[PDB]
């Protein structure tokens, strides 16, 4: 109803603001090195674990890929 | 009352000895006479077995006496020596009078139809897992119950796949219409059934689960309330806070999806014959992985404790840390320590996210692990059931009934799985219930009752240190003092005249020397009853969040107003209280937000007095007060200390003027005693020095 | 407004990962479609004719994948839990700011307990947020994509599921209010549960001074009979909650199984097609009983969340931040103040209009109850009158920043409390990198250093309380010296010499020349003694100021109301 | 269902109801039987 | 047992006043006041404890 | 020993600017400094010297000419058991790759 309405006003409404809301890049030795708090809000996951499902993904694709074609 | 002198009489003719006033004290606390459950939790305390039947008039002949009849509209007595062929019974009446034996058509009048019976059966365990063993024994019959229920649900579960199998296996193959529909309206109606089982069964377990915790709150807060004040002191309030949510934790647990779940696993082996009796080498696979679940889960069970303990530590910090900071917000906005309060906060609170994350990854880890060994014999079961079907001695539709009973099978495990989290949060939540529970409380001997209590307030020999390291307070207190003698108390601030306050009521035991009061020692004395019979105005002085009546009628809240108007007017806060618009009704507040300090000291003083006490303690009940408001209470000694031991604590020496004796108190030793003239003479006593 | 739209920002702060999480989500979903899709392999090329090899290639190429369903599940849920964990520091920041930035007022209207059940529904965000819940949601929405895979196998039994969606949220959505209602009644009960037990063990002093343990445990027992009574009616509610989910599932199920029997006979359906097409109904359908076991746990986040709003919604009084005012000096100047703690509350003070010079060491002597603490309170930027203002030096103080004129201002107050520190720490609360000769200058000067030296750890006891551990006297001292241990400009002691004997009176009356070398302090106290040296006496009864000025001209009146105290203290 | 918490379901959990009631008797004991048959 | 219950052995319901009359005219009240449990301390053995 | 988290890293002159202050900065051939507020777009760096004097503002040309580019980084983390075979449990972790 109404409410979607008002969540698709917000959410463009800070659709706008991104590279304004977001913050500058640092890497681990740097970020880990902040206040307790803002450590633990920007560091991000890792380098492993994007790498390892990107791996699963690109198996899955040239998987179907060789079964298709 | 009466009741309670007829529980006094059933208990002497069980020769045990009881005070009534100690019962009173400890189960009419709202007043207005015991009651029956009242009365039964007396009974049950005294170790005496009770129970309120009814009962008929013939039957009245083989019950063995005495018997306290309860009378619902009026009093009570109690039978005994119930006489056969003569209509005649002996009943003593609670008023005080003769036994009497009335004639039976008058007891048929005087005789509701009920009976109270008694018996006597006279032939401390750490709070551990093992406590819960009694209350499982103690609802034996709803988990009996609860056990066949679970029993028909795997019942109406296995059944379930058998017409699977026929349609699979003679349904499909031929033809078939009227099976068909058999079949069909047999099996909405059994599965209709099971899930109003299963829903009846984890109803009523839900009940029974929280009668447990009840009882365990009960017990908890009862234990805690006994407890010692250095108990309190060691630690912090949000500390204990967090171990009483514990017990929330163990309720959440408790009556939810956790041992519906255990049970329905227990109850896997009905599954598994009719699994070994369609096809033997296909059971074996899982009849292995059962201990590879078994290894996994004690592989990661004792991590998964180390992390929600480290958890709960960060927990209870953040807490204890919360509480204080909200109970003081006063001199916290005071000045400007809250930058650096909310850095410290953003410290607890990102090590509390980052334990939780870190057990929350391991839960994950351990869930995968039990998702791993389960496809891996799903996979296997796959390649050993094609084997065996295309082979032989095993047909298609008993390869799907045997895949979906493996999958009924570790349906359970994986709901253990998943709330792994919560089952390691209650195994270490017993254990900080433990902690707070097998502490030492302040536990007296169940011997027989004191008498009241005359002033006579011994302290011999006395040497008291609050920590066993810390330097000695009291080195040689001796003292006497004896009825309606009003004792003042100064010296320095710092002397230690607050320990003789806190060692006159049982807060603390002295390491060396006693305390005797009536002649009686304190050591084994029972701390209740004189803090009963003791009224004391402290320095503290905080208020509780209740009207202002009932702040002061806290103590004894069965009586009237007029008292509490009494009590007022001699506190001298009488008209304060009704000028305000709610007259006593008011809500103080918490803390006693919603009066000052002078109107609270006033409170506190009459809430104090309003009782009947023997000795009464003022441990600086003026230093708040002012002038014109001082001299009210000065004037009111008179009628304050009559017939009450009164000690006054006070650095103001004019309300000390009017005592009997004078103690001055300097790094706890006892230097001058006597009249005020009689120490104001000599120009270099102490108390010349201090005026 | 903290409604629920405060993580529609933060969301898009880390939208990067959660495209990914999303990027993994779906590619799951095509996962959990080989599985079942070998499955009517093998029931349709290994059962009919023969197979050993091509049944070697199905389960050496199903072991892997399952295998990578495992781990990619894993990291998917570990890569949520990280991204929302950030989420979930920023609101706790955010909150303790808000808490710690609202009015006295605030606090003062409701208990502690309240406040402390509130922070804890963070808590049960966080067990929210980190669990279950949001990647059940997440499988369910992208399970849409074995639909079109029904749509290859029947349409019938394809209509089937498609019509037993819209029962589960039809159903849900009847059961939702009831649920979130008794949910919303356990909460306020464990909230009242909370603030007992605070103002129990708080105060347990006093409670075991007197001898009322019974009526708290009575308190106490029917609290906790009416809070797991209330649960257990929300446990009942999920109970059926469960039960109706199992329902609908079993019945469509059952359609499902004679529907496809009936098919099958028919014609156009095989075996392997039909028990593929029961794998698929199973696992669309497991996300919703995962979300179905843990609705309570919807229900109570929504709580939560209100409880956060309702909160956080309360206006706040951080900062203003108007021009940067500099330092101040003691111009303190009442005007027309009217001031009631409650609306409806009678007024306090009516017609208070006073004016203070720099350096006036200037004394309030009044009645009990007459508002002395009132001024106290409102030279602080603790209450906003409800008539006329206060200035200091010059400003308003209805638009000036209070953290910046209370680090300025110096207080004791009349009840004294510390925290659980040391005692080097509690009186440096102000500055913890400033020097100890400072906190040593202090104590001297607040008479505090001679106890202390005799303590036997010093500087390094522990208040182990609010204010216990230490005595009464010695609690006001350790105040003062902590009031006094910064340079503050205005200082105001409120019942200073309350808890002290006459020598450590005396002691803090020959150092209170040291204290006011500069500062304008106000001294709120009953005792006449402390204040015969003040600069200026104001008296005040009844929330009137009623007599003003020095204190032999006023006492040499002998119908005034200090001279009528002068000889009530005699 | 939509009613809310009251004293009628407020006396049964009183703890020391609890405690008198020895080996106690749920609200729906006979309905197991009388659901399975 | 008790001192208490050791003197009342005949009678266990017989009140306390009658004891302490005993005790008193007996001359052993001083020494079980001066007790540290009064009439609560036990008798070890035989006669032993006292 | 004083539970304080420091790392010797090498750092870039322009990653100084996302690092959080304040940070020591070791000079192998002489004496030390400790960098607080790092200012940008205007060359100029907040610096103490471990020489008793006032903390002074130093220019690009002379900070690149008194940096060899390693500094040391500093955070606090504020949030006794026998010794047994568990002793060895965290050796095992610690030496996990
Ligand atoms: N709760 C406590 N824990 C540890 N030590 C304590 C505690 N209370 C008091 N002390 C120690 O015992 C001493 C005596 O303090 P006490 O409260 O008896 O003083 P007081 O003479 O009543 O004080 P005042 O009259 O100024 O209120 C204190 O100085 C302190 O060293
Ligand atoms: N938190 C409160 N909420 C409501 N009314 C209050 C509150 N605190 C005080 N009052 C009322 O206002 C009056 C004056 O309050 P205040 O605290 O200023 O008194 P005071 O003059 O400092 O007291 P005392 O001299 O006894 O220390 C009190 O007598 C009481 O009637
Ligand atoms: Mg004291
Ligand atoms: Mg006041």
């Amino acid at each position: 109803s109404e409410f979607l309405l008002r969540y698709k006003l917000v959410w463009s409404e800070t659709w706008k603001i991104r590279k304004q809301l977001d913050t500058p890049v640092r890497e681990k030795d740097e970020n880990e090195f902040l206040p307790a708090h803002l450590e633990l809000i920007e560091t991000p996951v890792s380098r492993r674990p994007r790498l390892v499902a990107y791996f699963i993904m690109g198996f899955l694709v040239i998987a179907v890929i060789l079964s298709v074609l | 009352d009466y009741g309670l002198y007829a529980l006094e009489i059933l208990a002497q003719y069980h020769n045990v000895s009881v005070n009534p006033e100690e019962i009173k004290h400890r189960f009419d606390t709202d007043g207005t006479g015991l009651g029956l459950t009242s009365w039964l939790l007396a009974a049950k305390s005294l170790e005496l077995k009770v129970k309120q039947v009814k009962k008929t008039i013939d039957r009245l002949n083989f019950i063995s006496l005495p018997a306290l009849v309860w009378r619902e509209d009026g009093r009570h007595f109690i039978l005994t020596k119930v006489s056969k062929e003569a209509n005649r019974y002996l009943i003593f009446d609670l008023e005080q009078r003769n036994p009497r034996v009335l004639e039976q058509s008058e007891f048929e009048a005087l005789y509701q139809g009920h009976i109270i019976l008694i018996a006597s059966r006279s032939s401390l365990a750490k709070f551990d897992f093992t406590w819960f063993i009694p209350a499982i024994i103690k609802y034996r019959k709803i988990f009996i119950e609860t056990l066949v229920v679970s029993v028909f649900l795997q019942l109406f579960a296995l059944i379930t796949p058998l017409f699977f199998q026929v349609v699979m296996d003679k349904v499909l193959v031929h033809r078939g219409f009227s099976t068909l529909n058999v079949i069909t309206v047999a099996l909405s109606v059994v599965v209709v059934f099971e899930i109003i089982l299963s829903g009846l069964r984890t109803y009523i377990f839900a009940h029974s689960t929280s009668r447990i915790d009840v009882e365990l709150g009960a017990k908890l807060f009862r234990h805690l309330l006994a407890l010692p004040i250095s108990y309190f002191e060691s630690r912090r309030v949000g500390d204990t806070v967090a171990r009483v949510r514990e017990l929330d934790q163990i309720r959440n647990f408790l009556t939810g999806q956790a041992l519906t779940s255990v049970l329905d696993l227990l109850f896997s082996f009905i599954f598994f014959a009719v699994m070994w009796y369609y096809s033997p080498k296909l059971t074996l696979v899982i009849l292995f992985s059962l201990p590879c679940y078994a290894a996994w889960s004690v592989f990661i069970s004792p991590i998964l404790r180390r992390r929600l303990d480290d958890k709960f530590s960060r927990n209870a910090d953040n807490q204890s840390f919360l509480v204080e900071s909200v109970t003081a917000i006063n001199t916290i906005k005071a000045m400007a320590v809250s930058p650096q309060m909310t850095n410290i906060w953003d410290k607890q609170l990102a090590g509390y996210v980052a334990a939780g994350f870190k057990v929350t990854v391991l839960a994950t880890i351990g869930q995968q692990g039990i998702q791993l060994i389960q496809k891996t014999v799903m996979i296997i079961n796959l390649w050993l059931g094609a084997h065996l079907v295309i082979s032989g001695d095993l047909s298609i539709g008993q390869l799907i009934a045997f895949n979906m009973l493996a999958g009924q099978i570790v349906a359970p495990v994986i709901r253990l799985a998943q709330i792994w989290q919560d089952f390691q949060q209650v195994g270490i939540s017993v254990t900080r219930l433990g902690d707070v529970l097998n502490s030492p409380t302040e536990s007296y001997h169940g011997k027989l009752a004191l008498p009241e209590i005359n002033g006579n307030i011994t302290f011999r020999n006395i040497r008291f240190r609050y920590k066993p390291d810390s330097p000695v307070i009291l080195d040689n207190i001796n003292l006497s003092i004896k009825q309606g003698e009003v004792i003042g108390i100064v010296g320095r601030s710092g002397s230690g005249k607050s320990t003789l306050t806190k060692l006159i009521q049982r807060f603390y035991i002295p390491e060396n020397g006693q305390v005797l009061i009536d002649g009686h020692d304190l050591a084994l004395a029972d701390p209740n009853w004189l803090r009963r019979q003791v009224g004391v105005v402290l320095q503290d002085n905080v208020l509780l969040n209740r009207s202002i009546i009932d702040n002061i009628s806290l103590a004894n809240p069965g009586m009237s107003v007029e008292k509490v108007i009494y009590a007022a007017k001699l506190a001298g806060a009488h008209d304060f209280i009704s000028e305000l618009r709610e007259g006593y009704n008011t809500i103080v507040g918490e803390q006693g937000a919603g009066l000052s300090g002078g109107q609270r000291q006033r409170i506190a003083i009459a809430r104090a007095l309003v009782n009947n006490p023997k000795i009464l303690i003022f441990d600086q009940a003026t230093s708040a007060l002012d002038y014109e408001s001082e001299h009210i209470i000065m004037r009111n000694m008179h009628k304050i200390c009559k017939g009450r031991t009164v000690i006054i604590i006070a650095h103001r020496l004019s309300t000390v003027k009017n005592a009997d004796r004078i103690i001055v108190m300097e790094k706890g030793k006892i230097v001058e005693q006597g009249k005020h003239k009689e120490l104001l003479s000599e120009p270099e006593s102490l108390y010349s020095y201090l005026y």
